[PDB]
RNA sequence: UAGCGGCGAGCGAACGGGGAGCAGCCCAGAGCCUGAAUCAGUGUGUGUGUUAGUGGAAGCGUCUGGAAAGGCGCGCGAUACAGGGUGACAGCCCCGUACACAAAAAUGCACAUGCUGUGAGCUCGAUGAGUAGGGCGGGACACGUGGUAUCCUGUCUGAAUAUGGGGGGACCAUCCUCCAAGGCUAAAUACUCCUGACUGACCGAUAGUGAACCAGUACCGUGAGGGAAAGGCGAAAAGAACCCCGGCGAGGGGAGUGAAAAAGAACCUGAAACCGUGUACGUACAAGCAGUGGGAGCACGCUUAGGCGUGUGACUGCGUACCUUUUGUAUAAUGGGUCAGCGACUUAUAUUCUGUAGCAAGGUUAACCGAAUAGGGGAGCCGAAGGGAAACCGAGUCUUAA
């Protein structure tokens, strides 16, 4: 098939494997809870019953006293005692095959496009980084949460945009699975178009 | 992430204390107590749905047969005859109406006699 | 504290060896 | 960290193709001249380890 | 499709157990380990290969053999392998260059497996006579 | 893995490969020619950081309300919608933020430069002796004396000097490789008493530090040492003028403040055990896990031409708690005075099986690099071929002369 354009109502060309496979809800299911995993910073500990603070010593002798066996005030059974099994810090990080990582973009990318919730065209910048110039382009368009990507970024779009939290701007190298699913449109340069497909094999 | 138990447990316990209502002592007031009240109280209410049944028809017979004597018959007679007369009114009814319609239980003590003799 | 006199004394305690 | 191999389990069983494992009979070490040659020449070929004996070598080994 | 509209495949996520959370659960009281013993407590259990105190499997047979240092430095080469080197030569170093030996192997072999349907030169190598056969029906030649 | 090992429990490499980082020199000495490299110290200059700081955009109408930041309407700022406060939830009220600037004086770097110490280069020569090695005893090497190489030395001895010596896992011969018995040397690496900024599928007052609070305190011990408990009025003290009972009391009742005083200092919320006051029913001829099934009467509501709901429960059938451990417990076997809070199958890394997703005779990368969850990196690992103790042979191979 053939992306139309918005600058022209002209066409560009995309390749059937990227833009126009099926949607495998099982296999993006798991890129995206696997991007989710790897945000996490995983920093926390608690005390086991070795590293309370205290002493050694036996509470009361063993047998005559009438209460029940201790051999410790750390023990977790008491109060401030340790936990007994207490937290380390860990990484939550799994791993993604390279082929099943790509094959995820290639099932969003063309859900995108299905549900026509991609917007190509190859002219958008701004000429000033000023925040109401691009909100005045996006309101143009009929665009409030949308996703940018360009080829190359650009300084003047990446300012205009970084106070607008409704809107990221981002290169075709900086595209991941849970931001496309984020936004509720996005806006593909047909420069970009071009790098996601060989990147994308 | 540490789950605290207090709002959850406060629930469960005063389910338990609710069904309670009405008993004696600690049965009504503290769970421990009350716990084991509520479940040898469902123990005695599966047990004696079955004996509601038993009950009530023993019951029953017994006033089927002080009204049939009354009409010079005793009941394992009368209900044999209403067999061999292809009666086939439950002992129910027919304690309802030895009770509250003694003439309409004579036509039956005659309908009895009539088939077993 | 310690344990009452009597549990410590063998004469009560040692009743049947 | 790793499993570690029982080192004197590897030293006694060798896996086979279909995932059986072979090994050397007992008895033909010494007092051999009482034994007879029949008994002796049955007991020169490898065996294979027997079912109810599989799961023991098997957790021993585990990198087989 | 939305962050709150995926749903993992049928069967992929079942749910651990957790022992000792009541009656109802199945595993409540005893976790699974039965009464009491040495499996049911904490940190118990006999090790591997342990049968009583009987003398064991591993112990009660002989050892056989030694290990060959040769072995170790030796491969096998199968004919599908062949059209995966460069230049229609097969050697050994030509072999390590095209991942298909480890760097430390001194001799190989070809053996009847797969097929081949190009010309080879094989040099140097010891070849079947299965594989003999099956590298000349393709047009190639052994060397030595 | 190869090995070591009462060949048990266990211990456990190297060679070789991929990376991060990379750097080489001096004395054992004379001469020639000099101060020629380099480093160290100091002085000055320049740039840069640190130690205080400066400026920093843009909102009012109306409704509810104790109070507006909220609802509704209409506007504006944004390289600033990080965050915090303000009488409820603020981009435009305040402090900030992005951004742009700032140092009299001291100081860390990096250069340059001045001075002081340093000596660069060539030629010729030398080349670390109670040492290497050995005997005896131990220790270290993954290697437990073994067939045990190599290293270290308490003890007794003891060489050869580049025509010479060491090693190549007992030992010998050949070959290869390197020069002990003198010394110096950055980076990549380990750590956090302490300082700053930022972050959290970390805690939220029995948790998190022992310590949110004047806590290593009170208290305990001769001493070393042990070691607590204890957070929250309100937006703002407006923290209750005055009156009354009382002992010029404690405590209370009014008045007043406040949105609220049943927010009154023992102060947000205010559960349960436990203790009471009031009302409805039952209960002083009646024998037991105290309920359950039936059930009259009474009281209060309903709604009709009636019997329904709520409470109580005379009388009556059946009925010896729960946990645990056991062949077996009402058991006179165990455990629990009760309530509220906490309290026990986890985590990491190897391995096997099952489900599920990807790719498929192939699958997959690790460390690392990286404008960094992308991409690169295929070193490796597993699989497609087995048999044999092994050499070896290979869809076969071992056995055996067959
Ligand atoms: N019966 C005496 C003596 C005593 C003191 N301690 C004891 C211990 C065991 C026996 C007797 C005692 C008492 O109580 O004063
Ligand atoms: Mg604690
Ligand atoms: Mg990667
Ligand atoms: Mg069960
Ligand atoms: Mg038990
Ligand atoms: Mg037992
Ligand atoms: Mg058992
Ligand atoms: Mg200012
Ligand atoms: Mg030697
Ligand atoms: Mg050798
Ligand atoms: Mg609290
Ligand atoms: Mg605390
Ligand atoms: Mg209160
Ligand atoms: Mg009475
Ligand atoms: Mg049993
Ligand atoms: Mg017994
Ligand atoms: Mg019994
Ligand atoms: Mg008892
Ligand atoms: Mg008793
Ligand atoms: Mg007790
Ligand atoms: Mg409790």
């Amino acid at each position: 098939m053939e992306l139309v354009l918005k600058d022209a109502q002209s066409a560009l060309t995309v390749s059937e494997t990227t833009f126009g496979r099926d949607f495998n809800e099982a296999l993006v299911h798991q890129v995206v809870v696997a991007y989710a995993a790897g945000a996490r910073q995983g920093t926390r500990a608690q005390k086991t019953r070795a590293e309370v603070t205290g002493s050694g010593k036996k509470p009361w002798r063993q047998k005559g006293t009438g209460r029940a066996r201790s051999g410790s005030i750390k023990s977790p059974i008491w109060r401030s005692g340790g936990v007994t099994f207490a937290a380390r810090p860990q990484d939550h990080s799994q791993k993604v095959n390279k082929k099943m990582y790509r094959g995820a973009l290639k099932s969003i990318l063309s859900e995108l496009v299905r549900q026509d919730r991609l917007i190509v065209v190859e002219k958008f910048s701004v000429e000033a980084p000023k925040t109401k110039l691009l909100a005045q382009k996006l309101k143009d368009m009929a665009l409030e949460d949308v996703l940018i990507i360009t080829g190359e970024l650009d300084e003047n779009l990446f300012l205009a945009a970084r106070n607008l939290h409704k809107v990221d701007v981002r290169d075709a190298t900086g595209i991941d699975p849970v931001s496309l699913i984020a936004f509720d449109k996005v806006v593909m340069t047909a420069d970009a178009v071009k790098q996601v497909e060989e990147m994308l094999a | 992430a540490r789950v605290k138990r207090g709002v959850i447990a406060r629930a469960r316990h005063k389910k338990i204390l609710k069904q309670a209502k009405g008993y004696y002592g600690a049965r009504s007031r503290v769970y421990r107590v009350a716990f084991q009240a509520v479940i040898k109280a469902g123990q005695y209410a599966y047990r004696d749905r079955r004996q509601r049944k038993r009950q009530f028809r023993q019951l029953w017979i017994a006033r089927i047969n002080a009204a049939a004597r009354q009409n010079g018959i005793s009941y394992s007679k009368f209900i044999n005859g209403l067999k061999k007369a292809s009666v086939e009114i439950d002992r129910k009814i027919l304690a309802d109406i030895a009770v509250f319609d003694k003439v309409a239980f004579t036509a039956l003590v005659e309908k009895a006699k009539a088939a077993l003799a | 504290v310690t344990s009452k006199w009597f549990n410590i004394d063998n004469k009560i305690v040692d009743h049947r060896p | 960290p790793k499993i570690k191999t029982v080192r004197g389990a590897a030293k006694r069983f060798k896996k086979t193709g279909k995932g059986g494992f072979k090994h050397k009979h007992a008895n033909l070490r010494h007092i051999l001249t009482k034994k007879a040659t029949k008994r002796k020449r049955h007991l020169r070929p490898k065996a294979m380890v027997s079912k109810g004996d599989l799961g023991l070598v098997i957790a021993c080994l585990p990198y087989a | 499709m939305r962050l709150n509209t995926l749903s993992p495949a049928e069967g992929s996520k079942k749910a651990g157990k957790r022992l000792g959370r009541g009656i109802g659960s199945g595993l409540g009281k005893t976790g699974g380990r039965g009464h009491k013993g040495q499996k049911s407590r904490s940190g118990g259990g006999v090790r591997r290969g342990f049968e009583g105190g009987q003398m064991p499997l591993y112990r009660r047979l002989p050892k056989f053999g030694f290990t060959s240092r040769k072995a170790a430095i030796t491969a096998e080469i199968r004919l599908s392998d062949l059209a995966k080197v460069e230049g229609g030569v097969v050697d050994l170093n030509t072999l390590k260059a095209a991942n298909i030996i480890g760097i430390q192997i001194e001799f190989a072999k070809v053996i009847l497996a797969g097929e081949v349907t190009t010309p080879v030169t094989v040099r140097g190598l010891r070849v079947t006579k299965g594989a003999r056969a099956a590298i000349e029906a393709a047009g190639g030649k052994i060397e030595e």
